[PDB]
RNA sequence: GUAUGAGUAGCGAAAGAAGGGUGAGAAUCCCUUCCACCGAAUAUCUAAGGUUUCCUGAGGAAGGCUCGUCCGCUCAGGGUUAGUCGGGACCUAAGCCGAGGCCGAUAGGCGUAGGCGAUGGACAACAGGUAGAGAUUCCUGUACCAGUGCUAAUUGUUUAACCGAUGGGGUGACACAGAAGGAUAGGGAAUCGCACGAAUGGAAAUGUGCGUCCAAGCAGUGAGUGUGAGAAGUAGGCAAAUCCGCUUCUUGCGAAGCAUGAGCUGUGAUGGGGAAGCGGAAGUUCCUGAUUUCACGCUGUCAAGAAAAGCCUCUAGGAAGAGUAGUACUGCCCGUACCGCAAACCGACACAGGUAGAUGAGGAGAGAAUCCUAAGGUGAGCGAGAGAACUCUCGUUAAGGAACUCGGCAAAAUGACCCCGUAACUUCGGGAGAAGGGGUGCUCUAUUAGGGUGCAAGCCCGAGAGAGCCGCAGUGAAUAGGCCCAGGCGACUGUUUAGCAAAAACACAGGUCUCUGCAAAACCGUAAGGUGACGUAUAGGGGCUGACGCCUGCCCGGU
């Protein structure tokens, strides 16, 4: 379930800025651990992972007229690869 | 001895204390300590069932043997110590085996003496024997109701009892209250008198000292309202407008006897106090 | 002025939470009543 | 739904001014300068609680007690990174749940083994950088904790290297008060460095301004504080013990040894931080000195001051592999944004209220008091101008001085430090700061006489005296007891009607009466089970009185 642990990449200004330091930002499902993310990345992309950091994000309250709800929760991972390794294109 | 205080404050004016001249050490025996928690007169249900209890200095329980089982092995008196859980002082005994115990300190017990237990023990202060090996007329303490259970009677500071006679399976004893009682001859007792006999001469002096000992204030029934006490109500100060003074729950409380009328031990009591 | 409501997450959960309601027959009676009325929030 | 009161009450403690800018529009938004306010806070951290209020770009219907181009408001995109921080995977307290069990019309109540449960115990990371929003988390340097493989030597094989309990023992492991030390943080002067060297009478230096450093780890040392050792033998530690406990001998001393310990020194540092102009100067000596730490270390007292894990050791046992050195690799889940004495929390409000803990500079000072300031933070979400009555909060008043009034209510008065002096009465402690008098600034003798520190140089503290000088006034401001005589009541400190009564009411230490022999009496509960009490008549329950001194008389017919 490597393709299930990793959902999609994250493309913002901060992630694009850190792309040059060999750090890649991904959205992962909310039950995966760091180790699972590391092994899923190494299997999908054929790189050598040096480190993974993770964080959790709550949903944001939103309104579109008389109706209020929340966006989805998110789990965000940053993966840094070793110096002697290829890169992910994005 | 009893130490009196100079009246440097209105709170120290009539206050007296003990000088603790009998206490030889101030460090308890760590392996014989257990934790104690305050209950403040509260129940299984958490309800107050006994009044005027709560909130003193915290104490730690010292395990004491009232059974005196170690027969034949001599024991040496090592320390005489302060106990917060009773009015008497305790004594630490080193047995020749290497086992340590706590007992009630008797009058005239000194560090360095040797005490014995069993049938071959001599009639000497601090020894424990069975009541049928104790001659008539000797002063005893720490008497047990049932054989093997441990001493239950005459344990507070200054108390004592005598042996009065035999009738075969039972022995006559005069308890500290003046009552004459029949005890089984196979029950044990300790020779001597309990040893902190000046304890009753102490004048507390302050309300704060009573709060230190864990006592809450007592309110008279006359200054309550009629829904709280049979003595409450009336304009101004009032006399007891009843046939008899009452308790907070009915029940006359001046001369009215409360021992059960059909009680099972009435055949072992010769003379009432 | 100290007012009557002094919040605490843990105290609220321990006095009014779902698992406290489920631990007594009268609490499960409360839950059944709130389900019958159709409320969105139980406990 | 809409009037009247009515363009009326109010607009919620406080200092602002001008010049530039933006814009359709400016007392109210941005920038500059000057002025003002807080400063044991109105400053900086951080728990709780809130839950996106945080950042950027747009906006001005509604919200904001006025305005608004602005906003904690609307819209769209973003933002929270951990082996070491706080919590779990570790431990237990109060309390809660509770297999079997005991009790009970039903429902259920209680409780053992067991288990949850911090507000406590144990446990490995520091210093810099980061210009939109995170930092012991990212990055840069340098570490530590636990493990794993791979190499290279060493060593052991069942008289058994080595490991070792789910068991034994030790430690963990604990109150309050007082005083004196050591050290460091902090504060301050010289020295040194850089810059300036001056507007209005004077000054080229006895001139002015700013600055005068740096971890964890590793190696050494160390003010000190506790402190007796060795040898034999074992009615005890549920078995065993070489461990503990106990006993007997030799040995005994402010001399060592052993366990602990703040700090200091070198490295860390060819690094970092840092003025003047990418660059980068100086970083010494002395004084003062803790509310921190050594350390609950010492001494004293009575009211006699958690548990469990962890760690160490001992055997019972398991055992042919084991450690050693070097290398490289491995280390999970949850929180992390922002407010946090407050416009984001509790008070219906952008509300003069309330909200645990850490830090909290200078002068003068005993001080965290008081006044003015530092670092840092603010000018308070309606204005301007007139200067009537009346109301509020303040400041002065001739002569008198309680004549006021239920009543000196309110106000006025005293107030700091030093010296002299001090009554009745008393339970001999007190009364007492009783009362009542006097003094207080500055200059010179004078870097004093004398003290502290230091190897010195030097730095810090510092009276009594004389001589003078000036004001109406010398604790020249702010802050700082009014006192006396006599009587009732209650001995006293304490408690009380949250929101009308603080007391002479309650409590109290002491007194006395009475009940209770232990499955105690008494109290809760149908009971089981509990409190009393892990107590035992010098103890426990109830009634009345209320320190202390002298005392407490007659009546047992009635209840
Ligand atoms: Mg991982
Ligand atoms: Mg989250
Ligand atoms: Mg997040
Ligand atoms: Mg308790
Ligand atoms: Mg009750
Ligand atoms: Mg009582
Ligand atoms: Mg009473
Ligand atoms: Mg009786
Ligand atoms: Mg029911
Ligand atoms: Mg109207
Ligand atoms: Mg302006
Ligand atoms: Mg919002
Ligand atoms: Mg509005
Ligand atoms: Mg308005
Ligand atoms: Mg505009
Ligand atoms: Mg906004
Ligand atoms: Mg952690
Ligand atoms: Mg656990
Ligand atoms: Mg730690
Ligand atoms: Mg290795
Ligand atoms: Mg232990
Ligand atoms: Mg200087
Ligand atoms: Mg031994
Ligand atoms: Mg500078
Ligand atoms: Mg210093
Ligand atoms: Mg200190
Ligand atoms: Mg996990
Ligand atoms: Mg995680
Ligand atoms: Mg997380
Ligand atoms: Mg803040
Ligand atoms: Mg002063
Ligand atoms: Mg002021
Ligand atoms: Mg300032
Ligand atoms: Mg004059
Ligand atoms: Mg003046
Ligand atoms: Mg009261
Ligand atoms: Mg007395
Ligand atoms: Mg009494
Ligand atoms: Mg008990
Ligand atoms: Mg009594
Ligand atoms: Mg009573
Ligand atoms: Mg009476
Ligand atoms: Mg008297």
């Amino acid at each position: 379930d490597a393709r299930d642990i990793i959902k999609r990449p994250v493309v913002t200004e901060e992630s694009t800025s850190i792309l040059d330091d060999k750090k890649y930002t991904f959205e992962v499902d909310t039950r995966a651990t760091k180790t699972q993310v590391k092994y899923a990345i190494e299997e999908i992309f054929d790189v050598k992972v040096a480190k993974v950091n993770v964080m959790n994000y709550k949903g944001k309250l939103k309104r579109m007229g008389r109706y209020a709800g929340y966006t989805n929760k998110r789990r965000k991972a940053i993966v840094t690869v070793t110096a002697d390794s290829k890169e992910i294109q994005f | 001895a009893i130490k009196k205080y100079k009246p440097t404050t209105n709170g120290r004016r009539h206050m007296t204390s003990s000088d603790f001249a009998e206490i030889t050490t101030s460090t308890p025996e760590k392996s014989l300590l257990r934790p104690l928690k305050k209950k403040a007169g509260r129940n299984n249900q958490g309800k107050l069932t006994v009044r005027h209890h709560g909130g003193g200095h915290k104490r730690q329980y010292r395990v004491i043997d009232f059974k005196r089982n170690k027969d034949g092995i001599p024991g040496r008196v090592a320390t005489i110590e302060y106990d917060p859980n009773r009015s008497a002082n305790i004594a630490l005994i080193n047995y020749a085996d290497g086992e340590k115990r706590y007992i009630i300190a008797a009058k005239g017990l000194e560090v360095g003496q040797t005490i014995y237990s069993g049938a071959e023990a001599d009639i000497k202060v601090g020894n424990a024997l069975e009541l049928k090996d104790i001659p008539v007329g000797t002063v005893i303490h720490n008497i047990e109701m049932k054989p093997g259970k441990g001493g239950q009677l005459v344990r507070s500071a200054g108390t004592s009892a005598q042996v009065l006679g035999k009738e075969g399976k039972y022995v006559l004893i005069r308890l500290n209250s003046g009552e004459v009682r029949m005890i089984l001859a196979t029950c044990r007792a300790t020779i001597g008198q309990v040893g902190n006999e000046q304890h009753e001469l102490i004048n507390i002096g302050k309300a704060g000292r009573s709060r230190w000992m864990g006592k809450r204030p007592t309110v008279r029934g006359s200054v309550m309202n009629p829904n709280d006490h049979p003595h409450g109500g009336g304009e101004g100060k009032a006399p007891i407008g009843r046939k008899s003074p009452m308790s907070p729950w009915g029940k006359p409380t001046l001369g009215y006897k409360t021992r059960k009328k059909n009680n099972n031990s009435d055949k072992f009591i010769v003379r009432r106090r | 002025m100290k007012r009557t409501y002094q919040p605490s997450k843990r105290k609220r959960k321990k006095v009014h939470g779902f698992r406290t309601r489920m631990s007594t027959k009268n609490g499960r009676r409360v839950l059944a009543s709130r389900r019958r009325k159709g409320r969105k929030v139980l406990s």
